[PDB]
């Protein structure tokens, strides 16, 4: 079980130092919509709310290093920095995901093609149609075949 | 005949029913008076011996009284519930949209113990929701009936399993209150008897016994008679009753301190204190006939008691070794045998009288918390009992009952005998209940014990199917709410007058014989053998002295629309269930005519369904009127009856009342005085006798399609009107009011010339689809007026109109609100369903000119032609006997008499020897038509008008080819035949779409019959387009056609500026899928063949 | 499994037995009447033996001191003197 | 070209895919903005980074029609170019 996953990262140049992040990839806005509805309210993706943590935790440990903070704060906040990169790939995965103010969990980027109306199964599931009607049928006798 | 107007049916039953049918509707009007305690319900019950009866209401206000505070110091209690009269009639709660309902007042005493002061005073409850004389009730102005539920009743049920790890025989028990918690035990593989309280782990039995309050000596000797008792009891680790109530606390309340006081109060607070824990009424009955307990006294209490957990676990020790009969001290002697869960001896109806009372129960619980907080803030001198009570709780709870309940549905108002059945409906499946869902097949089969009480034929085709179902005609409701039905007396093979209801579980103790059996004067049975029904829902051939009872009618078994096919016992069962079902979808014409070959139900059907007017005491009329009828009795009192005139019904469908009365002719009590939408003369009319000829025709009536005569459309013989609805409300918003107008902008002059002053378009107006019906608009202004749907077109019948400046209550944000209603009649077309009674369904395919019609020499053409092919394999050739004696029905018969009677015809009534033209006849389902009587008729018809006997003895005519001219080579079957008109009309079964609204969360078409909803394409045609291989037709339709937004504006214009279809490029799913892969740190790479790319 | 009644009623030490033949039962101990007692609660027995016939030490001295403390007074004695 | 979608392979990506990949770095936690529902500069939402909200828009102002194309504007960093680059362009968070 152990050499499956040794020899995947020996039969090919794919570096394992891929499992380590850097840096993070930011989706394009439009995947994430942000609106204003009627009446003023505003509606938006739980992405949005992801990405801002990820964002302000990253600002404040670059804060914290810059301040000349001892290392236990600093590691904390790094802790902290993990914990939100997790949340925003995949929420749920660990222990007790992050909830919003329905107690719900958010929906991470997994979600957008995990679930049962996720992007690998939306074109599985029957569609309606243009071009297309629906009516009674009766034997037109006189016809040709064609 | 019990009916003075009647038309003469002549009949061709032979034996006579000694019993008639019951009021139709009394399930629903009998429920409900028992509900609300009428004094007509109470004078009955203490006439059927029921000892001081009381009413629902008065059950559920004496479970709530009295009401006192923690301390003692004080009570409340509620007494006297009676109703003040409606405040509005129910026309006129249909036109204002309001509710019929009645003021219910209760007398409210309250008490302060300390002092022992009194106060008594009336306390309103509540406008309370009436039931109609039609059994229905108006809730906002629409008409809505309560199903009765067949729900298992509460009680104690044994069974019998094999244990699959080892085959052997285990048997277990169940007691299922009606709120509380359950009680099971069993006898496992080992053979030890244990015991599951409130669904918690398995324990020795013994342990509750010990529980209880019984010692080893006890149980020793109550219980050893069985060794597996007593190797239970020394096999287990329990001294005495304090261990036993600490082991059960613990498995009761895990994880809780356990204590002497907590153990014993929560036993006896599990199933023995009333206020968490009861058997109701029926359960209690069930419990004590079941053990043998309590015989010879008064049901009085609800709670399960000690005797019943002895003598349940003594019952299910005494089956398990095998023992038939039972006794327990201080009881009687029993059966014993395990139960059959689906028996009606065990199912039971939840009427709308109970239905109602146990939301008026839930009701009554919050205001007693109410009555319990408000009474104990405030001093007790100003405290009174009207403002301790808060009715909103009571109120609330009624409203959402009549608002959202699965049981309270719209009236199917299609025609007068969809109602009435929709009022006999029994239907499983509901709160509390049952559902579509997983209902096993055995819950959906016919049982043996559905005999005379439910109907086996009349049920829903589809996922309903067995789930809901018809009350049998002769049937009654238990006031426990067991179906019952009645079986006359027999003894010493001699039957006798005597009527006695039986429940399933009375029957099964008797043997009731088919009432078909003859008998010969004064009621000895010829036969020295009869067929008989046997507890195994079994029949056989007892001898003539071995019957206990007998069926009253030949059709006990049948529901009213089944009762309405004629020669039922000629077709099979699933084509009969056909036929019943379709009855009730057939929409009513313009002109009613009733059948020609009829049952005796339909008079009585029609009269119960209440669509017709009949005059309450005799008289002579006064006044006619298309609108009114005006009698004086011989009272000298007057009365006025009121006609509905072109009134849309819930589906749609004309509700036209017509009086048949003269002026100055005499009236009886009873008599019918106005039509409704489906009868003649008082008698139902679903449809149109057709002549029929029998035979294929040019491949245009081929797969069951059907051929009509052009006369049916210009004599308008299948033409119906249909009223559609459209409402449109005038409202406010943040930025301002809604203004209906007919100064909408940017509209042609034009297109409001119909419309009035107010913006509303006037009466007697052609609508052409599309067409405005009310101008308005709303701020930004924007026009926003009403308009006709796609393809919908008639005259605007009438208006109606609701202001808030006249106290229109209607709900908030709104200031007006406009109905339109618009009258459309349609001629029957191509693509319409016709059927008959015995599920001949087919659709219409040609429709001919009356001279290409095959005609008889006569020079008669007939109006329909049904294919050969259908009758043989369809096994309902009841359609062809009811053909034959359609003919012997439209030309007379006469049968010679002068030398003597034929013996063919010697069992036909002296009545029926002749009869003129034109006249209807009665051929009951089970007592009707013999295949001799009917041959025999056939040849004595009457010759038409010229003196020629057009049909032979067989049935046959020589038809004429319409169109060639020479006859056919050999006879045709011809006839008259009862033709339906479904509601299953081409006008709003057609779709139709080229792009339109899309979906917006996810960007696929919409899906709707008014919302111009396209076709869903499923992944079965994904797989036939794949076989064919068309790999580009499947793109257009996965891609272009459903998802993507900018291949259908640029093929939209492609098609519009007449260019090559661009052929697709880059999917545009997978470009979204790519950065959804790459957002999470997947190189996601397209490759080509040559190498990366 | 479909196996006969024998093959599944030997392979389990929890089968219970419907009746149990006892011969030559003057030879069983107190702990193989506590067995067998326990692997047949349905208490059905047919005991059978001689007790002059013994020739284990821990067999019965007489059928009473082995069998009152599963069934006390509730077994039958039948005798068969006449030799032939 | 999808005449030459012959297979598709996935992988891990390095840093340096996800630095090549993106158009600029988020820096700040912003939304659109609440004061006038234009995007924030080096936001979430940035137009400097993921493009033009509306097609051909400077978001200073400086080129403002359809004849423009592909110009960055010297003062603000918006493309001159259509509004579709919103749901294509990537971003990326460079973690301390
Ligand atoms: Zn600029």
């Amino acid at each position: 079980k152990r050499l499956k996953v040794v020899a995947a990262f020996q039969q090919s140049g794919n570096s394992p130092m891929g499992m380590v992040l850097d840096a993070v990839p930011v989706i394009p806005p439009e995947l994430r919509p942000m609106v204003q509805l009627d009446g003023g309210r505003f509606a938006t993706s739980d992405l949005n709310d992801l990405y801002r943590r990820v964002i302000n935790r990253n600002n404040r440990l670059k804060r914290l290093i810059d301040l000349g903070a001892p290392e236990i704060i600093v590691n904390n906040e790094k802790r902290m920095l993990q914990e939100s990169v997790d949340a925003l790939f995949d929420n749920g995965r660990r222990g007790r995901p992050v909830t919003g103010p329905g107690n719900r969990p958010l929906k991470s980027l997994s979600d957008l093609l995990k679930g049962k109306q996720g992007r690998f199964r939306q074109n599985l599931l029957g569609k309606r149609v243009d071009y297309s009607g629906r009516s009674v049928i009766v034997v037109g006798p006189q016809l040709k075949l064609h | 005949n019990s009916v003075p107007g009647a038309p003469n049916r002549v009949s061709f039953a032979k034996l006579r029913e000694p019993l008639e049918v019951p009021g139709l509707l009394d399930v629903q009007t009998d429920s409900f008076e028992w509900l609300v305690g009428s004094d007509r319900w109470r004078q009955a019950a203490i006439d059927r011996g029921e000892e001081n009866p009381v009413g629902g209401l008065e059950e559920v206000l004496a479970e709530l009284s009295p009401i006192e505070d923690f301390s003692g110091s004080m009570s409340l209690s509620f007494s006297d519930p009676r109703f003040d009269e409606v405040k509005a009639s129910v026309d006129e709660c249909k036109d204002k949209d309001m509710t019929y309902a009645a003021p219910l007042f209760v007398t409210a005493e309250f008490i302060n113990n300390n002092t022992g002061e009194i106060k008594s005073q009336t306390v309103f409850m509540g406008d309370f929701p009436m039931m109609t004389e039609k059994g229905t009730f108006i809730i906002n102005g629409t008409e809505r009936v309560v199903v009765s539920q067949l729900v298992r009743s509460p009680g104690v049920y044994f069974d019998e399993t094999i244990d699959k790890s080892t085959e052997k025989t285990l048997h277990s028990v169940k007691v299922i209150p009606g709120r509380g918690a359950w009680l099971e035990f069993d006898v496992d593989k080992r053979d030890t008897v244990g015991v599951r309280i409130d669904r918690k782990r398995r324990q020795p039995v013994t342990v509750l016994l010990k529980a209880l309050g019984w010692t080893n000596e006890q149980i020793v000797e109550r219980f050893g008679f069985s060794e597996i008792m007593m190797g239970t009891l020394e096999k287990d680790t329990t001294s005495g009753t304090d261990e036993a109530l600490l082991d059960i606390y613990r498995k009761l309340r895990p994880g809780e301190p356990p204590t002497k006081e907590s153990a014993q109060t929560l036993l006896e607070n599990l199933f023995f204190k009333e206020k968490r824990y009861d058997l109701a009424r029926v359960g209690r009955y069930k419990v004590n006939k079941k053990l043998g307990l309590n015989a010879g006294k008064p049901i009085t209490s609800s709670t399960l008691t000690e005797e019943d957990v002895v003598a349940t676990i003594e019952y299910l020790v005494r089956l398990h070794e095998g023992q038939t009969s039972m006794t327990v001290p201080g009881g009687v002697e029993v059966p014993v045998e395990v139960d059959d869960i689906d028996h009606f001896g065990n199912r039971r109806l939840r009427t709308v009288g109970e239905l109602i009372q146990n939301q008026i129960r839930v009701g009554l619980s919050r205001m007693e918390r109410v009555v319990r907080e408000r009474m104990t803030t405030q001093d007790v001198e100003a405290i009174t009992p009207q403002t301790l009570i808060n009715i909103r709780p009571v109120v609330a709870a009624i409203k959402e009952f009549f608002g959202t309940s699965q049981l309270s549905q719209f009236m199917d108002q299609n025609n007068p005998l969809s109602g009435l059945t929709h009022k006999r409906r029994l239907s499983a499946l509901g709160p509390g209940g049952l559902s579509r869902e997983r209902a096993g097949l055995e819950v959906r089969d016919v049982h043996p014990s559905h005999y005379g009480r439910m109907c086996p034929i009349e049920t829903p085709e589809g996922p309903n199917i067995g789930l809901i179902g018809s009350l049998s005609v002769y049937a009654r409701v238990n006031p426990f709410g067991f179906i019952e039905t009645p079986y006359r007396k027999v003894e010493n093979g001699v039957v006798t007058d005597q009527i006695d209801y039986l429940t399933a579980d009375e029957e099964d103790r008797h043997v009731v014989a088919q009432a078909n059996s003859p008998t010969d004067e004064n009621g000895r049975f010829t036969e020295d053998r009869v067929m008989v029904r046997k507890k195994g829902g079994e029949v056989e051939f007892v001898s003539a002295d071995q019957v206990d009872y007998m069926d009253v009618s030949p059709r006990q078994m049948v529901s009213v629309a089944t009762a309405m096919i004629p020669f039922l016992e000629h077709d099979d069962a699933n084509r009969a269930l056909m036929g019943a079902n379709m009855q009730r979808q057939a929409v009513p014409l313009v002109r009613s005519e009733a059948p020609l070959v009829g049952t005796g139900m339909e008079l009585r059907a029609a009269i119960d369904a209440g669509d017709v007017v009949v005059a309450d005491k005799t008289g002579v009329i006064e006044e006619v009127s298309a609108d009114y009828i005006t009698v004086m009795a011989d009272d000298g009192t007057r009365q006025s009856y009121r006609l509905r005139k072109f009134a849309r019904s819930n589906h749609g469908t004309c509700a036209n009342q017509r009086p048949i009365v003269d002026a100055g002719q005499r009236v009886e009590a009873g008599q019918v005085i106005a039509d409704g939408p489906c009868t003649q003369n008082g008698e139902m009319a679903l449809g149109k006798n057709l002549l029929v000829a029998i035979m294929p025709w040019e491949g245009h009536n081929y797969e069951d399609a059907i051929i009509l005569s052009n006369r049916l459309v210009e004599e308008d013989v299948l033409t119906s009107i249909h009223i559609e609805e459209h409402e449109i409300d005038a409202r406010d918003t943040k930025l301002g009011a809604e203004e209906i107008t007919r100064d909408i902008p940017n509209v042609s002059d034009e297109v409001l010339a119909d419309l009035d002053e107010r913006g509303i378009v006037r009466i007697g107006a052609e609508v052409r689809d599309g067409d405005i019906l009310v101008g308005k608009v709303t701020p930004k202004v924007r026009d926003t007026s009403l308009k006709v749907p796609h393809g919908e077109s008639g005259k605007v019948i009438g208006i109606r109109v609701f202001s808030r400046e006249d106290d229109d209550e209607l709900p908030a944000g709104v200031n007006e609100l406009v109905r339109v209603y618009v009258a459309q009649k349609r001629k029957i077309s191509d693509g319409d369903k016709l059927a008959g009674r015995h599920g001949n369904k087919g659709v219409i395919g040609k429709i001919l000119p009356v001279e290409d019609m095959p005609f008889l020499p006569d020079g008669t053409p007939v109006d329909i032609i049904l294919n050969t092919h259908g009758v043989p394999r369809r096994m309902n050739i009841g359609q062809i006997l009811e053909t034959h004696l359609g003919w012997v029905a439209k030309a007379g018969w006469n049968i010679d008499v002068a030398a003597g009677v034929p013996d063919w015809a010697s069992k036909l009534p002296e009545e029926l020897y002749s009869a003129p033209a034109d006249s209807t006849v009665a051929t009951p389902v089970f007592d009707g038509a013999q295949e001799g009587e009917l041959a025999g008729l056939l040849g004595s018809t009457l010759p038409n008008r010229d003196g020629e006997v057009m049909v032979d003895a067989d049935g046959k005519s020589t038809l004429f080819d319409g169109r060639s001219g020479e006859p056919f080579p050999y006879p045709v079957t011809v006839g008259y035949m009862y033709i339906l008109k479904l509601h299953h009309l081409v006008d709003d079964k057609i779709h139709a779409r080229s792009t339109g609204p899309y979906s917006m969360i996810t960007q696929q078409p919409l899906g709707g019959k008014a919302q111009f909803g396209g076709q869903r394409f499923g992944e079965m045609e994904c797989w036939a387009m794949q076989a064919y291989g068309a790999a580009y037709t499947l793109q257009e339709l996965l891609t272009i056609k459903s998802d993507d937004t900018v291949g259908r504006v640029k093929v939209y214009e492609a098609i519009v500026k007449g260019e090559n279809i661009p052929e697709p490029g880059i999917p545009e799913s997978f470009k979204v899928l790519l950065k959804e892969l790459q957002s999470l740190c997947l190189n996601v790479e397209v490759l080509s063949s040559d190498g990366a790319a | 499994d479909n196996r006969e009644l024998s093959e599944r009623a030997a392979a389990d030490r929890e089968w219970t037995y419907g009746h149990v033949v006892v011969d030559e039962a003057q030879e069983l101990s107190e702990m193989d009447w506590r067995l067998l007692m326990r692997r047949c609660p349905r208490r059905s027995f047919t005991i059978v033996g001689d007790l002059a016939q013994r020739r284990s030490p821990a067999g019965a001295r007489s059928w009473g001191a082995m069998l009152d403390s599963y069934v006390p007074g509730r077994w039958v004695y039948k005798s068969l003197s006449v030799n032939y | 070209d999808v005449n030459f979608f012959d297979e598709l392979r996935i992988g891990l990506a390095t840093a340096d895919d996800i630095r090549n990949w993106s158009y600029g770095e988020v820096k700040k936690p912003e939304t659109i903005n609440y004061r006038t529902l234009k995007p924030e500069k080096d936001g979430l939402f940035c137009e400097k980074i993921f493009g033009p909200t509306r097609d051909w828009e400077c978001y200073c102002g400086k080129y403002k029609r359809v004849r423009f194309k592909g110009i960055i504007c010297e003062r603000c960093g918006v493309e001159v170019t259509r509004a579709k680059v919103r749901r294509e362009r990537m971003g990326h968070i460079e973690l301390a």
